[PDB]
């Protein structure tokens, strides 16, 4: 036997609220970045070439 | 009390929740405003800030904004000795002040296009169907020359010269300048000047929607766990009787 | 002169009681009462049995409400069993207060 | 002041540091999002 | 029926829906009439209870059918194809499904009432003679 | 002035409850939910059904009639 | 006690109205509107203070100012649209709140219902003044027509309308006044809300069943704090769904046109939260009759406690009233529709019947239905 | 160029043909009895609507 993923997670990080919050702080960081990255990409996909990011070429450095 | 015709939900790249603005459209449209429209209608809250919003570079728009200050420049604003250079200057007022503006168009007062899209009821659709809407006066109707007949104006008459006509201008790339093709581009640039923030906002909305689902689901689970005990409890009565 | 009307009136009454949530809930018409000052004193006058019963039925009720579940068809309150057990008590309380009010005229 | 200081108290302090230590980390994370240090972003 | 026939198309949904409500009410009174005739209710108040039942039900079916049909016409704006009635047809059964408080009868009523209505429209389009 | 020890008197009632960590937030949610949601809605719809129907009917009539008067006037007088 | 943080500070004890308080068990989702109502006041407040961090209150600028808040200022666009949309929420939420005490007999708490009523009409004034701040066509004309509606009073009216405006029209004078009152009403309101909660903490919250729950009482902290947080979750969802996907949708007015005092939108009308009142006002030919009737629409609320006829403070177990209750809400919906309608025959005749049906439902129908039901139960 | 073609097409559909008969009679009724207060505008208002619904959907795939 081994602990379910959650039980492992639990005993490492959520017994002590000090570790729990530490977690959350860490998590909030890591999360923000991937969300953005992923969320942004999704959004840009739906407007391909409609946004300046796509269009900068035309009048850039000759 | 005249029936007013209403705008189609014209097919727009952005009609959809996640759909965003098409800058190339913006770009094109911009020029339309600038060449076709700058002449009588102003855009006060629009600065020469297309840069990233319109894909014009900072050198590109600087230049673009320089010539507009060389010809229409701050001499119409009150900067006696001002010429090319500046970027904080807003689009050049067609006339010194509104009263003049009505005289040039004979009593009528060219509405600031800044917010037309969001101002007048009916959005870009109306704006597009107005410009693109011009038909023959109806049998038995009379029309003072200024009073051109337009199928979509409240009072069934507008003081508007040939808004846009084929081959009015020319775009850099080569986009076929059709009356309508140009209006598709003009409207879009207007949509943006009306709600520049909204185009950026729509992306946040997509993120918000994704965030909300994860959050909405998570909140319910927390509520159930917290409210689980109340549902679980058993109540019974046991008197000796 | 109420013969047909009385029966008709009785027929209307069963439907309202059956129709009412109280019948479904299992709390007798008397437990649905708006607890006000007179009801309050009548309540206090209830016997341990009568009284504790009201506490359980409201207990079971507010528990169902909380869970949005109805009691089984078999266990419901049937109109024919209208325990108007509060009525007796409630009457007097009012009776006594009407008197008091009246005695205060002059 | 003097009353608070004690030979006995140390276990609580040790325990506090971890919770306190964990708490300290959160602020850095919290501050960092607002601060947006390029170096912090680089990290 | 001639009144109901001049829809036109599907314009003014209320004007149509009132007529369909009228037809549903008529058929409800007929069915109630034979039902009372052949199933002696005993105690007449129960008889008017019965007729109130059927009349209201059929009237409801006609109402909801009519307005869903015209709304679909004024929304899809197709608006002439037979399927345009079919939703209402499918809708009608559900109405019937509601009063009977049964998923079964409501489910069947959806399908068959739908197909019948669709055939009716198809018939108006094709001038089928029935008689 | 105390709200918990002073609410009311309750005799002879036993209550049984279980801990959050021993149970599931939703037990047979799809099965339980469909019945209760469906059963409750029908009763609720009926009681509140009358208010909804009248509003929809009136709105349709008002829009049509107001539009109708505005729509034709030239044909009537000549 | 020693080291029981809560009762140690006296101040901290006062806060255990959130954590320890007796809370009914059974309890519809409807209740979450009280809390939500207060989230809305706090939201509006923070938003307002940031908007009023970059707004100006002059004829010339106002328009521009708002226009500048939505363009050059960083995240002022959402702050403003959050603001605007918020207030819609604030009202949507308020009318759920009133419906729940119209239905369940919460209004039995006379004291608490009269503070509510004060609350509702305070929030009404704030929303009336805040919409004019921008100084757009709709705003401009709406404050003229409403304020001037006050000039229906025979002896004073006329003088009084001119005092309120601080002149003969609505120029600067009036627009700065609204800015000041808008800013200070929500802070006065906050004390009333807390006075409201005060009274309501003396008798606890009613329930679906309409019966005392003292026999089944739950700690607010464990249960209700999650429910409230969850209700916020949804609440914010709607706010952001509105403010992020359809900014303008719920803000009927498209008038982003700087006010021109000769110009007029022939279609002049308050936002959705006021339509009911509007419609009820137009139904009367006479001006003064309308204003009284306007007042009564809203002020009619305090009379309901006296109007209550039944023995079951809970509508829950009463059919007929449930049926008229709903109608009145749908009548209310009908009246809101008339508000955005040309004031012509079709709508006139409808509105008039609606206006009588509203007062009937409140003043005569329900009351009777209450009696009937009591007599059917043999009560 | 673009706009102008698609408009025509739109008025070539059986519902546009059908409702243009009201415009045709309108115009003549009004032009012949010129003194009348009859508005030909109001008649045109139906045609235009149906033309434009169509236009929109098609006209869009034609621009840039
Ligand atoms: C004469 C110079 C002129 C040009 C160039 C011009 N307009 Fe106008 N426009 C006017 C005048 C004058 C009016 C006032 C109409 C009235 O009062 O009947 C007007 C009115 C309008 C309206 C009517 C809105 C309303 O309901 O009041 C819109 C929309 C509009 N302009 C947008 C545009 C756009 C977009 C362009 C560029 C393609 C444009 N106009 C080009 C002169 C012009
Ligand atoms: C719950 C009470 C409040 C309500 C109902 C409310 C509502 C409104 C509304 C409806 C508008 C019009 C916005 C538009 O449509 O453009 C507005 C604007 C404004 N409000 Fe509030 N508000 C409230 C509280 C506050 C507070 C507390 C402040 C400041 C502390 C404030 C400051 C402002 C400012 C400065 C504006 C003008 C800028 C703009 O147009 O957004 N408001 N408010
Ligand atoms: C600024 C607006 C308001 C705020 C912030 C507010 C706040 C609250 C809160 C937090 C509660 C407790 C929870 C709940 O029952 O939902 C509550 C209850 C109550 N409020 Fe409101 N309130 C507001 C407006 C009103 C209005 C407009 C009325 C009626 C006219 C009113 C009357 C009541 C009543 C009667 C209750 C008690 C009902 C019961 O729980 O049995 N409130 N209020």
């Amino acid at each position: 036997v081994a602990p379910t993923l959650t039980a492992r997670l639990y005993s490492l990080l959520f017994r002590r609220t000090s570790t729990f919050a530490l977690t959350i702080v860490v998590g909030a960081l890591f999360f923000e970045r991937a969300f953005d990255q992923g969320a942004d990409a999704i959004y840009e996909h739906i407007n391909e070439g409609k946004l300046w990011k796509h269009i900068k070429h035309k009048y850039e450095n000759k | 009390s005249d029936l007013e015709l209403h705008p189609p939900s014209y097919p727009w790249s952005h009609r959809g929740l996640l759909s965003s603005l098409d800058h190339t459209s913006i770009r094109r449209g911009f020029q339309v405003y600038k060449q076709v429209c700058s002449s009588c209608h102003s855009m006060d809250y629009v600065a020469y800030r297309h840069l990233v919003g319109v894909c014009y570079t900072e050198d590109e728009a600087k230049a673009l904004a320089e010539e507009v200050e060389v010809q229409d420049g701050p001499n119409e604003d009150g900067e006696m000795f001002m010429r090319p250079g500046k970027l904080s200057d807003y689009f050049p007022k067609p006339y010194p002040n509104p009263e003049a503006a009505r005289a040039a168009n004979n009593g009528a007062l060219p509405p600031d296009l800044s917010y037309i899209v969001r101002a007048r009821h009916g959005g870009e659709d109306y704006v597009f169907s107005l410009l693109t809407g011009y038909c023959e006066p109806p049998t038995g109707v009379s029309l003072r020359e200024g009073l051109y007949f337009n199928p979509y104006f409240p009072g069934q008459a507008i003081g508007m010269a040939p808004p846009i006509y084929n081959e009015v201008l020319e775009f850099d790339d080569g986009t076929p300048a059709t009356m309508s093709q140009v209006a598709k581009d003009v409207c879009t640039f207007l949509r943006w000047a009306a709600e520049p923030e909204h185009d950026h906002r729509k992306r946040m909305g997509l993120k918000m929607l994704l965030m909300m689902g994860l959050l909405l689901p998570l909140v319910y689970a927390m509520k159930r766990h917290k409210w689980s005990v109340l549902k679980s409890r058993k109540l019974a009565y046991r008197p000796p009787k | 002169a109420v013969s047909a009307s009385s029966r008709w009136l009785e027929g209307i009454r069963k439907w309202y009681y059956n129709a009412a949530g109280f019948n479904k809930l299992g709390l007798m018409r008397d437990d649905t009462i708006h607890e006000n000052d007179d009801v309050k004193e009548a309540i206090r006058r209830l016997p341990e049995n009568l009284y504790d019963d009201r506490v359980f039925r409201i207990k079971r009720a507010l528990d169902l409400s909380m869970r949005q579940q109805i009691l089984p068809k078999e266990q419901w309150t049937k109109y024919e069993e209208d325990k108007s057990y509060l009525e007796p008590y409630l009457k007097e309380v009012i009776r006594e207060r009407k008197e008091r009010e009246e005695w205060a005229k002059k | 002041l003097t009353r608070f200081l004690g030979p006995r108290y140390r276990q609580l302090a040790r325990n506090w540091v971890p919770t306190a230590s964990l708490w300290g980390a959160v602020g850095a994370v919290g501050l960092v999002w607002a601060t947006d240090w390029r170096l912090i972003l680089d990290w | 029926l001639h009144k109901y026939s001049d829809i036109p198309e599907g314009t003014e949904c209320h004007r149509k829906a009132y007529a369909s409500t009228s037809i549903g009410g008529a058929t409800g009174l007929i069915v109630s009439a034979y039902s009372i005739a052949l199933k002696p209710p005993a105690s007449f108040l129960e008889g008017v209870a019965r007729t109130g039942r059927y009349t209201f039900t059929s009237a409801a079916i006609g109402a909801i059918f009519g307005l869903t049909s015209c709304i679909s016409a004024q929304v899809r704006e197709k608006p002439d194809d037979p399927l345009n009635y079919f939703i209402g047809g499918c809708a009608g059964g559900l109405t019937l499904g509601a009063r009977t408080r049964s998923y079964g009868i409501g489910a069947a009523a959806c399908a068959y009432m739908g197909l019948t209505a669709a055939l009716v429209k198809m018939g108006q389009l094709e001038g089928w003679q029935v008689f | 002035g105390r709200q918990f020890g002073h609410l009311t008197r309750v005799r002879h009632v036993i209550t049984y409850s279980l801990s959050p960590f021993e149970q599931r937030a939703f037990p047979h949610y799809f099965s339980k939910g469909i019945p209760n949601v469906l059963r409750r809605t029908r009763a609720c719809i009926l009681r509140v059904a009358p208010p909804f129907v009248a509003f929809y009917l009136v709105y349709t009539w008002g829009t049509q009639e107001f539009e109708k008067s505005k729509r034709k006037n030239p044909a009537a007088y000549e | 006690m020693t080291n029981i943080r809560k009762s140690h500070p006296l101040m901290k004890i006062v806060n255990n109205a959130f954590i320890d308080l007796p809370a009914p068990s059974n309890i519809s989702s409807w209740w979450n509107f009280g809390s939500l109502l207060g989230i809305c006041l706090i939201l509006q407040i923070l938003t307002g203070l940031f908007l009023a961090m970059h707004y100006t209150s002059d004829t010339t600028t106002a328009f521009s100012s708002v226009t500048h808040i939505c363009r050059d200022v960083n995240y002022g666009w959402i702050i403003r649209y959050m603001h605007a949309n918020g207030a819609s929420m604030f009202f949507i939420c308020l009318y759920m709140h009133v419906g729940r005490g119209l239905y369940y007999g919460s209004y039995t708490f006379l004291e608490t219902w009269n503070i509510g009523v004060i609350l509702l009409l305070t929030v009404m004034a704030t929303a009336f003044m805040g919409y004019v701040l921008p100084w757009g066509q709709m705003s401009f004309w709406g404050a003229t027509v409403i304020t001037n509606l006050l000039s229906a009073i025979p002896y004073i009216g006329t003088n009084l309308v001119e005092w309120i405006w601080g002149g003969f029209s609505v120029d600067k004078a009036t627009l700065t006044r609204f800015f000041a009152f808008h800013f200070i009403l929500p802070f006065i309101i906050m004390a009333i809300a807390m006075v409201h909660l005060l009274f309501l903490h003396e008798t606890g919250s009613n329930n679906p069943t309409g019966i005392s729950s003292d026999v089944d009482k739950i700690p607010f902290h464990p249960y209700y704090t999650i429910k409230d947080i969850l209700g916020a979750l949804l609440l914010i969802l709607a706010l952001m769904l509105l403010v992020l996907f359809a900014p303008d949708l719920l803000g009927d007015p498209d008038n982003y046109t700087p006010a021109n005092p000769l110009n007029t939108p022939p279609h002049i009308k308050p936002e959705w939260y006021f339509l009911f009142a509007y419609a009820i006002l137009r139904s009367i030919p006479n001006k003064l009759g309308g204003v009284l009737a306007l007042a009564f629409s809203i002020l009619i609320l305090a009379l309901i406690p006296l109007l209550h006829t039944s023995k079951q403070r809970s509508m829950m177990f009463r059919p007929l009233s449930q049926c008229l209750f709903w109608a009145l809400v749908a009548d209310l919906l009908t009246l809101t529709w008339i508000g955005g309608q040309p004031v012509e025959h079709p709508y006139i005749t409808i509105g008039q019947l609606a206006s009588v049906l509203y007062f009937l439902l409140i003043l005569v129908l329900m009351p009777t239905a209450g009696t009937i039901e009591n007599k059917l139960l043999k009560w | 160029d673009p706009l102008t073609t698609v408009r025509e097409q739109c008025e070539q559909l059986e519902k546009c043909v059908k409702a243009r008969e009201r415009l045709e009679l309108c115009d003549e009724r009004v032009s012949s009895r010129s003194q009348t207060e009859e508005d030909c505008t109001e008649e045109l208002l139906d045609f235009l609507h149906a033309r434009d619904h169509c236009v929109a959907h098609k006209l869009f795939n034609s621009l840039k």
